[PDB]
């Protein structure tokens, strides 16, 4: 009995071996613990490489291609600093959280130009070359789609691929310089330090470089998802609001700190290290400039900035303003615009408002105009790289992915659905390039299929019967509820495959969840519970009457201009479907790439693997159901070079002295191995499942009997090399003629 | 290409000395390369200008499918045997109207191929019939279509 990969609670996988078969599951003895033994289901257990020591670039050149190999592979990779390996052509990035040398200078950059994936090491620099060589060859638009948990790597990898491209195939001039400046002016705004991630994207983007017919850089362009609107005025312990509040405080000079009114963090309501905020505020000025942000506009932003600072000082008490918050009303409204009684009557008006509504009317008017200056600011950037027309682009998407939260709200809603259609895609353009491959090759016939999750989508976002539909209806009924809103989900999605009611649940955590306080969705990567109190409000990002039209009628222009472009309800849910449909129409006429990457432990230190955590981000990431597609026909690929080099040693000198090619063509002939289970491709061996461990045990078996093998194609082998070289001298003298010809 | 299935097959296997690192897809580079190593002088303009006829994409790379294309050209009845015989002056150096070991082995190893004196005197011993110890035109061509 050879050994096997069988669960393990903490590793993801361990050796063992099988001491027992039944019928619906296998006893398991960890290796070195004799008479220790667990049960597992038969489809838990999986076939090991013989070489534990081994590792590959590739995971297609593995005997077993499953998720416990997979793992292991990239786990030995990891502990040699190679975060980098590939799925075919999926890259698998792990986070080392440290700086590896060597691999992301100017001079590798270099070295990756115009090579095709695997002629180099795995790495984030062959996917953003391969998808400028498509675009300029192929005639077509491309996308990286960049995918993992918070503090999994998606805003560095993004960071790579954009200096990758400006070096390798930008201008030379300062549109090279806006490109890669883009998103640290962003990130800024957009960016906080969370439990999870020290720089943490609050925000989705899709991130677009432009090209004329030349495939030469025009331009950019930035599109931006669901700001964190929460963080703005309220952060959970060991977390920050946007990093500009911190680096404004921090950074600004006598004069700015006096215009602004501004003092440290800790005198803000609204705020809360190894986090150098003086020299990040440097190098956003530097970025400010480089985009050409004017000194006015740069203290514009500020003032908006210091503005909602201020406004989040003001306390209340039964309601009227406290005697402590007259200076935060009155540099408020410096700041803001407005004038200090307006603003007064405001915040406790409708007539009278109670202390927690003024609050409320103090964070909506702060969480708007916080939301219309990044809207500004991503606008702003799109106007530093502009263009009147071009002919395709490069576009990266970074958006966070399927996760675990032991709350479930309405944002996690927006972006797991949101991962169902990026999910349905990644399954469509793998399965796509499977069937590419089995023509190119020869493999013959496809039938390879995958499970369709459009049901999952239609019931998050069909028109009216949907959920986002039904959210929105509640919105506008007189006395909105959210639990009559999860009541009218549950009766008009009871029959539904995807949707559980919490009671249901094998936890007796969701089962503590009211049927009208939750729902389960059975999305691609596993069931989520959702509790559906705030939902309602959540949904809606609009503004009270009172309060826009106070900061429309501001006496600054600049403030006045955020809102230029605006029962008061605007849809979160419906908005975001727009945009993300929007997103979808791009992407889908683009060829495109995919990373996944990979967060190896949850404390942010180098070298530490932790085997289930990545193995759950693997399931989540669409990764399992990738390999699944991939058993279903010839998932081991070696190439001729791979195998010579491999299996020269165990063969006749006379046969290593072939190139790769007819050493491989001499070895099939020799040991008559069928076509059906053995495809002999264009440039790489094609093994059906089981069929390479197969072949490397006929390799590994008697020495004498092997060379006899090889004796018996002797005649063939010798026939086989003059035809080679007579036809090459026939192409050489058909190729002088057509010159010939020509002239 | 509309060649016999055999041709085709034996053309293949003669494509992987032009697609060395093989890869799939040959450039200009490595047309010359083999051209110069069997006695052919291409130049640079020569050589881009016929690449130009297969390839539409215009990576400046060409295919086994573009390589019969580019191969491929309006001929008669003799072009055809003339071809052939011209092949086998290529191995028959001294034009005395037989391949010895030693004119084969001129040839293996302009093409790059790895192989003992020994094996050479292989290669000799099984196209030679008629047992004289060395290759003619008609051992030559009987080997050619094996
Ligand atoms: N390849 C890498 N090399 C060095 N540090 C990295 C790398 N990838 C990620 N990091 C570290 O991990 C942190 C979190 O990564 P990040 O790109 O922000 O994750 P995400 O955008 O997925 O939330 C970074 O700020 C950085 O310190
Ligand atoms: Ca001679
Ligand atoms: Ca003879
Ligand atoms: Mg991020």
């Amino acid at each position: 009995g050879k050994p096997v990969w069988a669960p393990h609670p903490t590793d993801g996988f361990q050796v063992g071996n099988i001491v027992d078969i039944g019928p619906d599951s296998l006893t398991i003895e960890p290796l070195n613990q004799k008479g220790k033994t667990f049960l597992a289901l038969i489809n838990q257990v999986f076939p090991a490489e013989e070489d534990s020591k081994k590792d590959v670039e590739d995971n297609c050149s593995l005997m077993y291609l499953n998720e416990a190999t997979l793992l292991h592979n990239i786990k030995v990779r990891y502990s040699k600093d190679r975060i980098y390996t590939y799925v075919a052509n999926i890259l698998i990035a792990v986070n080392p959280y440290f700086d590896i040398p060597k691999i992301y200078s100017s001079e590798t950059i270099k070295s990756y130009q115009g090579k095709s994936l695997g002629t180099m090491p795995p790495h984030v620099f062959a996917i953003a070359d391969k998808a400028f060589r498509d675009m300029k060859v192929l005639k077509l638009s491309q996308s990286i789609i960049v995918s993992g948990e918070s503090g999994a790597g998606k805003t560095e990898n993004t960071k790579f691929v954009l200096r990758y491209l400006t070096e390798s195939y930008g201008t030379g001039q300062d549109i090279d310089d806006r490109i890669v400046e883009a998103n640290p002016l962003l990130e800024a705004f957009g960016n906080a330090k969370t439990v999870r991630n020290n720089n943490s994207s609050r925000f989705g983007k899709f991130v677009e470089i432009h090209f004329n017919e030349k495939s030469s850089v025009v331009g950019g362009f930035v599109s931006h998802y669901l700001l964190e609107k929460s963080r703005i005025c309220v952060q959970g312990k060991e977390e920050r609001n946007y990093h500009i509040f911190y680096r404004l405080c921090a950074g600004a000079s006598e004069d700015i700190r006096e215009r602004l009114h501004l003092s440290s963090p800790d005198n803000f309501r609204y705020l809360n290290p190894l986090l150098d905020d003086h020299g990040d505020f440097i190098r956003m000025c530097t970025a400010m400039k480089k985009i050409g942000l004017d000194d006015e506009e740069k203290l514009d932003l500020f003032r908006v900035v210091a503005g909602v600072l201020h406004l989040g000082n003001i306390d209340f008490e039964e309601c009227n303003l406290k005697n402590k918050s007259t200076q935060a009303l009155e540099y408020c409204a410096e700041l803001l615009g407005l004038d200090q009684d307006d603003l007064r009557v405001s915040l406790t008006t409708m007539v009278p408002l109670k202390v927690e509504q003024a609050n409320n009317a103090r964070d909506a008017l702060a969480k708007t105009v916080y939301s219309h200056l990044f809207d500004h600011v991503v606008n702003r950037v799109n106007q530093c790289f502009p263009f009147e027309t071009s002919s395709y682009f490069i576009g990266v998407l970074d958006i966070a992915g399927f996760e675990y939260f032991e709350h479930n709200s309405f944002e996690q809603f927006c972006i797991n659905y949101c991962n169902e259609k990026l999910q349905q895609f990644f399954n469509e353009r793998i399965l796509k390039e499977e069937q590419e491959l089995y023509q190119k090759e020869g493999l013959g016939v496809n039938e390879v299929h995958y499970v369709d999750n459009q049901d999952c989508i239609d019931l998050i976002e069909a028109r009216l019967v949907g959920i986002l539909d039904i959210l929105d209806e509640e919105n506008r009924l007189p006395q909105p509820s959210d639990q009559h809103f999860t009541s009218a989900v549950h009766q008009k999605h009871k029959d539904h495959f995807r949707l559980s009611i919490p009671r249901k649940s094998k936890l007796a955590i969701h089962r503590n969840i009211r049927d009208d306080e939750g729902f389960i969705i059975r999305h691609f990567a596993g069931a989520v519970c959702y509790e559906t109190t705030q939902f309602v409000e959540k949904n809606n990002d609009a503004l009270h009457m009172s309060l826009e039209s106070l900061i429309c009628e501001s006496r600054d222009k600049f403030i006045r201009e955020l809102f230029e472009s605006s029962l008061s309800f605007i849809s979160v849910g419906n908005k975001f479907k727009t945009q993300l449909n929007l997103l979808l129409d791009k992407l889908r006429s683009t060829g495109a790439s995919f990373i996944r990457c990979i967060k190896p432990n949850l404390k942010m230190t180098s070298h530490h693997f932790e085997g289930a955590q990545i193995l759950s981000q693997l399931q989540c990431s669409g990764m399992v159901s990738v390999l699944d597609l991939m058993q279903g026909g010839f998932p081991s690929r070696a190439s001729f070079h791979e195998l010579y080099n491999m299996y020269k040693k165990y063969m006749p000198d006379k046969l290593a002295r072939l190139d790769p090619r007819l050493f491989c063509k001499a070895l099939f002939k020799a040991l008559g191995l069928n076509e059906i289970d053995y495809k002999f491709g264009l440039t790489k061996v094609f093994f059906r499942p089981g069929k390479f461990a197969e072949f490397d045990q006929i390799m590994k078996s008697d020495p004498d009997h092997l060379a006899e093998l090889v004796k018996r194609v002797n005649h063939w082998l010798i026939c086989s090399r003059w035809k080679k070289v007579q036809w090459c001298s026939l192409s050489v003298i058909k190729l002088k003629n057509k010159i010939k010809y020509r002239a | 290409d509309q060649l016999t299935e055999e041709q085709i097959a034996e053309f293949k296997e003669a494509f992987s000395l032009f697609d060395k690192d093989g890869d799939g897809t040959i450039t200009t580079k490595e047309l010359g390369t083999v051209m110069r190593s069997l006695g052919q002088n291409p130049t640079e303009a020569e050589l881009q200008d016929m690449i130009n006829e297969v390839d539409a994409d215009g990576n400046g790379t060409i295919d086994f499918p573009e390589f019969l294309t580019m191969m491929a050209r309006k001929m008669k009845d003799t072009d055809s045997e003339e071809e052939i015989r011209e092949a086998f002056r290529v191995f028959d150096k001294d034009g005395n109207g037989f391949i010895s070991a030693a004119e084969l082995r001129h040839v293996m190893t302009n093409l790059g191929e790895k192989l003992t004196d020994e094996e050479v005197d292989e290669m000799i011993r099984e196209s030679d019939i008629d047992g004289d110890g060395q290759v003619n035109y008609e051992e030559f061509v009987t080997m050619m279509t094996s």
